[PDB]
């Protein structure tokens, strides 16, 4: 089956992937603390999309196709304490110093040091794959490692392989408050890579992921244990078509997902949404039907993004149903109303790539995942382009980017290369209007 | 299978969800009210007014049980019951319930609130129907001043109260004051084009000006108004 | 007279799970392939008992056959009559035709050639796919080329499934039709266009249960069988596959047929089955009706249908129909019979109807192509995988000709 | 035919812990609400597996449901099918009917209305409480008004628990009965009066263990179930809730029924179960016997009880019984069956008996009211909470009429 | 052939008809759980008297001419679980609420609601009939549905058609104990209909049907599975002349049966009896000859009625032999002794309508069925007339009859109309003495 590697860069990408392989292993009926399945019985679903057979005894551990890369040791040592013998600890690479909001440490620095060791483990995974057809890099677009080495690694991987999708499932900076002081820098330095050398960059935003766990999962303080579960359940939702060969499962590979969702090579920043956002308190009589999950998919406060999705133009949309469906013609006819309700872009007549997966989610029985390639995703990056310029008219922080090896000529290119990105939806908004 | 039955099923689930939420967390009363308003609307549309009343009474009991009393919430709930009574055709009860809303606000801080100005407008209208002109005028003026202080003079809500006073004065054949009111309403309504005001309100103002000018013996300006209303109502077909 | 079958794409192989579970029922075989009628048509007689079907289960994304050859049907198909390869013709014509198509097409043809050199009377190809995806429409477009280049004197019947007019179900799907409907128009002798909007509706009126693509395909799998059941359950008025080209295809372009089934052991008294067969809502495509006159309809009535009734029923139906001006008064409708109904039914009916309405399917798929191609709206996935805009606009100029060729046929 | 249930008061909700642990056993469900018979009667089918019951756990003093929804049964009940509010209807009718009743009655009705608009065949109300306290008898008197004012054509069965004749258990308790027995007489179509003196004695002879109000309620919870188990376990002689009003209630006042259970997996050979069912000591009330003739008895024999035996058993029992002079010789006793016994038993029996003896319960509760009302002996707790002496003497003049209406029925 | 509809009202009538169409289908060699016959071969006997050809394939189901009507859903859902695709489920009408011993729910109430739907299915059956010559309504005269709607339906059917016999094969209240508390009410309310608008009311009594399965079928507890088989074997005995066209079968239609058995329009309450009552344990050497079955027909404890038949006057008698007979002159000469033994009514010189059917019964080889129109059948209804008066001097139950729409003036008419019935045999007893 189409194998797929989940590379986990940075603290924000690892702590998603700490919770992502918790989910995926529990999704395949595999113990997430040992790597071994239930004794003697096969794992449910098609395990070999993400996993690898370690030991031919049918009860041994299944090592996930996952390299966890971060320049700070405390993140993966948290994972090594909370995974046991699940991961391959040759893939759980760590360093000492860290990056610390400095792009030019993850990209050209301590991340340059790990790059001969990281790529010597992707080559270990890919040669171990049957035929790998996607690489899901989990990082943030805010830090020094996830946005630094994530910009390095993806440009070190399509440059090497190139015939493989790189879905950079990434976490944008929240606009409510910046978790890094150099966070509108580090995005624009990664928007060089995540525009040019990544086939798609699935965004997530920490503001919207707070609101979708506070107002929707009805808790007071949504921790990062639950931000990395809203993301996870979406990342374990877009990859349910990759991992399951069921009844009428529309088996969507990453390339099969991105041919439907990347219209032209500079329009591949995808948002996401999940349904139902019913809390896990067993609201059984309030479980949502398919006619009303799609009504809750496309709310303005339902996507995992700072922008307002229905205030702009949905350019390419991919609604990935996942679970027990009784109603195929009631499916796709709710989207027929949503073809009328939602702002679409003629420039495209119709775009709803609809996945079914009969294997249900862990938390949900009838779960829906959206991937709307929106034009509003430039309006998230309009904030980042503006917060860059306020920190470039002053020529902000200091030498911190410049002493590591970057130049003022290069930084103005990458601002333009993010300006070329933001205009590339502004090209596609009014022409799509 | 009917469209209304579908709207009810959806609104009921949504209410039941907000009820359970307020079971787990008794503080979340405001959201229960909102969900209730939608379901109560639907029950009114089908004529089940006792069901609608029960929903609002339930909202009210939850609000009353809060350990920190929320007078603003109670004010709003009473005004929803008042409006329910009004649509039901129980005119005395509607006035009584708006008056209860106002009394709760007057006893706490809320004299100059959004809700209170709305209530005074709606109450004034019931007094017009009760044929108590002086009481209607009083409340309309109070609603008018409050909206003036809250929104600019240039706002939809100010123009609405102007309009309502206009119709009040017109109905008691005070033609002069009717004119002033409707012109002030016209002045505001022209300067406000977007989704902050629909054009059908602008047509009502011309319609109302038409009847006022005709009553004033200016049949020329009357027809000019009636014309511009017709142009507007026509132009919203596209 | 032994028809080879090809099941390319996830859409086609899911019909193959429906078709070879209905071909085994109508011939009365068990699911393993052994004996529980001309059984030679679909099935290659390997041994005295076991009948291996003449199907290639050609597929990318090899999880569809993992459903087939995992559960209950692994013993049936021969595994030298298959192909399973990752990656999966990534809903992308250029992957299915050029990138991951040229990897398998040497294996596809040499498995077809190992299945037709066991024949002893090869006549046709019931090649089953969709024109929507990248495997059924991409590699389906490639097999149609290589099979016509190998067998230019054999009838190649394509059993397509059109993209829905309702919504997409794939983003780049109006590209994948016109890149495929070119090669169907160039190679296949007659195509049956089916539509999942009509397959939803007619199955919704069939079952007291909301359908799925297993239940939708049983409408197709009967139509796939009923076309070629006057070829294997002979009866009277023996209609072979050579008579679905001479009778139903007037001009050299108009070979896209809209097939119904009726009744939708079920008995039907048959003055009303002909009214059910040629119901406008029972045809399995969203063809045009208020601006649509037929060219050439067919009627394959199988089972306990005696031929005296069509002098009263079908002559009444053809007066109710709308043909072109250049078709005669009571003529224009060919007929046929089989001496055996499908299992579960007692008298069935089929109607391959060549109609100007199928150009409205073509006009939809060009009006979607018109906006989507000029604005490069998914084009770079073809350009960066072999297929240029010159090769894709040329695909349009045949289908825009084909959408005109029915409007020239009124 | 789907019966809503209301469990008001601490007495009623403690039966709800007994009843919905016996309704889950007889329907064979686990305690969480999922499947481990007409299950639609008591249970609303939310999903394919989970069955949420049609119960409101309406209550003041919210510690009773904290026992229910704390330990083992929190997943069962829906929390939009409840009300919990402090203060606690302070064993005071005027708190339960007027003060803390009007706070919750808008929430009670809109939770009933959200539970009966999910129905699809609503027939009855098994409203379970006592006539003793202030929540079961005060708010129980208020729900009976508002439910009859909302559903005047549906049978409202009240499953009361009378104050004990033995001692009080509450000081103001003979006030709270007559204020409630008014509204039961005005609204409910038939009440089952149960008595904790008889529930102590019959449970004392049942168990080799001194009972508690969990063990007492399992006598009630079978009677609550056995009344409405010819409605959900059909069998022969299907007795619905509409036949407990037409058959057992002769005059428009005499609708207070005295129900027994037998046997008290337990098998019983059944010539002696009918002697156990209509034992005078097995009836669950301190009704009069030496000055008491029945009006209309019932006999719902569930489980492995075949109908041939009642021609020999029940005709023998009805000769042993004492009916009014205006009831026929072998008639006056309706019967019924269910095809499924309660879990734990193999052949059960029930006997709703409308009898002049239940007026001695009424005459006790008036003779207690006679001294206690004229001397203002707890009256100011009603007067200073809404309910005047005019409203309370008028409650007496109906029950003094009702205590006479059985003496007029001899 | 003369078609005949078996309408099945109430729980007591349905559970007979649940077992009646078990018998009749097995009697015609048709599977009682599918409706289809044995594959390819015709059903034995003349199927079209009770059945209908559904599907012209000669192996399809034969839908019986039977509408099952009851206001409680649990009775017909028991039949739908125990008939499969035999009945036409458009004829298996059910409701939710039920009647529950209340005549004025089946007659004027929930039975009034089903009456446009029930009569729209009798019209479906009768138009499907060749020429229907009888309607056998199976009910009880005790309940709220069978005695309520059975009184409604028969007055809604002779009022509509009128040229058709209505043999109300009905189950009287047992006098040993009443299964309904309002059971002597509900009979007298149905004795309006079953005297006036029914051409005959074949009675059955649950006391006698217990004794004829306890003492005769030698079991301890006769269940209602075996009450509805003593009745059934009698109802499949009086209809063997209707359904069989054999060797010398005296083909007795219902009208052909009631011209011999209804002397004048108020004397059409018929008892019944069956012979042999040999248990099904294969008592082969104790199988009864025709000289001694007739000795067991006319025992006091041999009729399906509470009354003692030989203690009163047999007014019209119809002994329906059914099975293999060797002895035609030994037949009818046993009845020549029974012309002398039995109390007959001059007022009639002779009355023994004698059916032969060569097609034997299922349970019996030489089976005999009696239909004695007795004068004692007023003595069953003398009990019901007396038990009504004890429950009318008090003015028993309550408003239950009166609130539904009935009046105290109407109820006194129907007591008189049952008094006119009881005296109508008291007219015919002493004048027949
Ligand atoms: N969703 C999610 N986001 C996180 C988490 N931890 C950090 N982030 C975000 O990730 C961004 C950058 O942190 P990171 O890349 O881990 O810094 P680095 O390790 O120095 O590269 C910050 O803006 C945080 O808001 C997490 O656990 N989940
Ligand atoms: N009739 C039918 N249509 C299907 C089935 N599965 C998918 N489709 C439709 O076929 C179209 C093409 O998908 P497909 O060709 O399977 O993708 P590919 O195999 O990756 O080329 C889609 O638009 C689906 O709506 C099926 O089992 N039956
Ligand atoms: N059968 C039964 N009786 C009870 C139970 N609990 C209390 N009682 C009796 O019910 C009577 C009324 O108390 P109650 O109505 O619970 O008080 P309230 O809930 O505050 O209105 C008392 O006299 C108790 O003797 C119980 O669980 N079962
Ligand atoms: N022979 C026979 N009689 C029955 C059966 N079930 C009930 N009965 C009798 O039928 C009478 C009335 O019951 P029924 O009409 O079914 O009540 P309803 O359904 O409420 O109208 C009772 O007196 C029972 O004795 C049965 O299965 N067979």
């Amino acid at each position: 089956v189409n194998n797929t590697i989940v590379v986990s860069i940075g603290q924000a990408g690892n702590q998603i992937a700490a919770s992502f392989w918790k989910t995926v292993c529990l999704e395949h009926g595999i113990d997430p603390l040992t790597g071994q399945t239930a004794p003697g019985v096969a794992p449910r679903g098609n395990w070999s999309s993400f996993f690898s057979k370690l030991g031919e005894s049918s009860s041994g551990s299944y090592v996930p196709r996952a390299i966890m890369v971060d320049l700070e040791p405390s993140v993966i040592d948290n994972v090594k304490a909370t995974s046991g013998s699940l991961f391959n600890p040759a893939n759980l690479i760590s360093r000492t110093e860290g990056a610390g909001g400095n792009f030019a440490v993850g990209y050209l620095g301590a991340g340059r040091e790990v790059l001969p060791e990281v790529m010597s483990r992707l080559d270990y995974e890919i040669d171990k794959c049957d035929n790998v057809g996607g690489i899901i890099v989990l990082h943030a677009i805010g830090g020094g490692t996830g946005s630094g080495f994530g910009a390095l690694l993806i440009e070190s991987l399509k440059e090497k392989y190139g015939e493989i999708p790189v879905l950079s499932c990434a976490v944008l900076p929240s606009p409510q408050v910046s978790s890094v002081v150099t966070e509108p820098y580090n995005t624009v330095f990664a928007l060089n890579t995540l525009r040019r050398s990544a086939d798609a960059c699935l965004i997530f935003d920490n503001e919207a992921l707070f609101d979708l766990a506070h107002r929707k999962w009805n808790i007071e303080s949504p921790t990062v244990d639950d931000l990395n579960l809203l993301i996870t359940e979406a990342l374990a939702g877009i990859t349910a078509s990759m991992r399951f060969s069921g009844f009428l499962t529309v088996e969507i590979t990453l390339r099969e997902l991105l041919t439907n969702l990347v219209p032209q090579p500079s329009l591949h920043f995808l948002m996401c949404a999940f349904a139902p956002l019913t809390p896990p308190d067993r609201s059984k009589f309030e479980e949502l039907g398919i006619e009303e999950m799609i009504k809750s998919l496309f709310d303005n406060g339902s996507v995992f993004a700072a922008c307002s999705p229905m205030e702009g133009r949905f350019l390419s949309t991919a609604v990935l149903y996942r679970g027990i469906m009784e109603d195929k013609p009631l499916a796709d006819a709710a989207l027929a109303a949503m073809r009328e309700k939602l702002p679409l872009t003629y420039w495209i007549p119709t775009a709803f790539k609809i996945g079914y997966v009969e294997q249900p989610g862990i938390s949900h029985r009838k779960s829906m995942v959206l991937l709307a390639n929106n034009t509003e995703i430039a309006r998230v990056l309009d904030r980042i382009c503006h917060n860059f310029d306020k920190l470039w008219q002053r020529k902000a922080f200091a030498n911190w980017y410049l002493n590591e090896g970057m130049s003022e000529e290069q930084i103005n290119v990458l601002r333009a290369s993010a300006q070329e990105l933001v205009q590339s939806y502004q090209v596609a908004e009014e022409s799509g209007a | 299978d009917t469209a209304l039955e579908r709207q009810i099923a959806s609104a009921s689930r949504s209410v039941e969800e907000a009820r359970r939420l307020a079971y787990h967390d008794p503080i979340r009363v405001g959201a229960l009210v909102e969900q209730i308003s939608v379901l109560a609307d639907l029950r009114q549309k089908e004529g089940d007014f006792r069901k609608a009343e029960s929903l609002y009474r339930e909202a009210l009991f939850r609000a009353q049980e809060l350990r920190k009393q929320d007078p603003d919430l109670l004010t709003g709930i009473y005004s929803l019951l008042a409006h329910l009574y009004d649509r039901w055709g129980r005119m005395d009860k509607a006035a009584e319930f708006y008056e209860l809303a106002l009394k709760i606000s007057a006893e706490n801080g809320l004299e100059e609130s959004d809700k209170v100005a709305t209530i005074k407008n709606n109450l004034a209208m019931i007094f017009k129907q009760l044929r108590k002109f002086e009481r209607a005028e009083g409340y309309y003026c109070e609603a008018l001043e409050t909206f003036q202080r809250l929104d600019g003079e240039q706002s939809a809500r100010v123009a609405s109260v102007y309009n309502n006073l206009g119709v009040l004065y017109y109905s008691h054949m005070d033609v002069d004051r009717a004119q002033v009111m409707h012109e002030r309403a016209l002045a505001i309504r022209q300067n406000l084009h977007e989704g902050q005001m629909d054009p059908a309100d602008l047509s009502q103002t011309f319609i109302n000006l038409g009847a006022v000018y005709k009553a004033a013996g200016d049949f020329q300006k009357a027809e000019a108004c009636v014309d511009r209303a017709k142009r507007i109502r026509a132009a919203m077909n596209g | 007279r032994e028809i080879l079958s090809i099941h390319v794409g996830q859409c086609g192989n899911q019909i193959a799970d429906s078709f070879w579970r209905l071909a085994l029922r109508e011939h009365g075989l068990t699911e393993a392939g052994t004996l529980k009628s001309n059984m030679e048509v679909f099935f290659h007689k390997v041994r005295d008992g076991k009948y291996v079907p003449r199907a290639v289960l050609v597929d990318l994304e090899p999880g569809v056959i993992a459903r087939i050859e995992g559960g209950d049907m692994s013993q049936l198909f021969d595994e030298s009559s298959i192909v399973r390869k990752i990656p999966g013709a990534a809903n992308n014509w250029a992957r299915g035709y050029n990138v991951e198509g040229e990897k398998v097409i040497d294996q596809i043809m040499n498995v077809i050639d190992s299945a037709v050199e066991k024949t002893k009377g090869l006549q046709g190809f019931l090649m089953t796919h969709s024109i929507g995806g990248g495997s059924g429409s991409g590699l389906g477009s490639l097999i149609l080329e290589r099979l016509r280049q190998a067998y230019p004197k054999k009838r190649i019947f394509t059993f397509s499934v059109v993209p829905s007019p309702l919504i997409s179900d794939s983003a780049v799907e109006p590209y994948n039709a016109i890149l495929t409907l070119q090669r169907i128009l160039d190679n296949a002798d007659g195509a049956v266009l089916l539509d999942n909007e009509a397959l939803f509706r007619i199955a919704k009126a069939k079952l007291n249960r909301s359908p799925n693509y297993m239940d939708l395909n049983n409408i197709i799998a009967l139509i796939v069988s009923s076309v070629t059941a006057s070829l294997r359950f002979p009866g009277k008025l023996n209609t072979d596959l050579s008579e679905f080209v001479t009778n139903l295809v007037p001009f050299p372009g108009n070979h896209f047929l809209t097939a119904s089934f009726a009744p939708m052991q079920v008995r039907t008294n048959f003055p009303d089955l002909a009214r059910e067969t040629f119901a406008q809502d029972n045809f399995t495509a969203a063809i045009d009706w208020q601006q649509g006159v037929y060219l050439a309809a067919s009627a394959l009535f199988r089972g306990d249908v005696k031929a005296k009734d069509v002098d009263e029923n079908m002559a009444t139906i053809r007066k109710s129909l709308n043909y072109a001006s250049y078709m005669p008064a009571s003529g224009g409708l060919k007929l046929g019979y089989a001496e055996t109904a499908p299992e579960g039914f007692a008298s069935s009916g089929l109607a391959l109807v060549n109609h100007t309405g199928i150009a409205a399917v073509f006009e939809r798929l060009i009006a979607q192509f018109d906006i989507m191609f000029d604005n490069h709206a998914y084009t770079h996935w073809y350009e960066n995988a072999g297929v240029s805009r010159d090769m894709m606009a040329k695909a349009r100029n045949q289908i825009a000709t084909l959408a005109q060729s029915y409007r020239d046929a009124s």
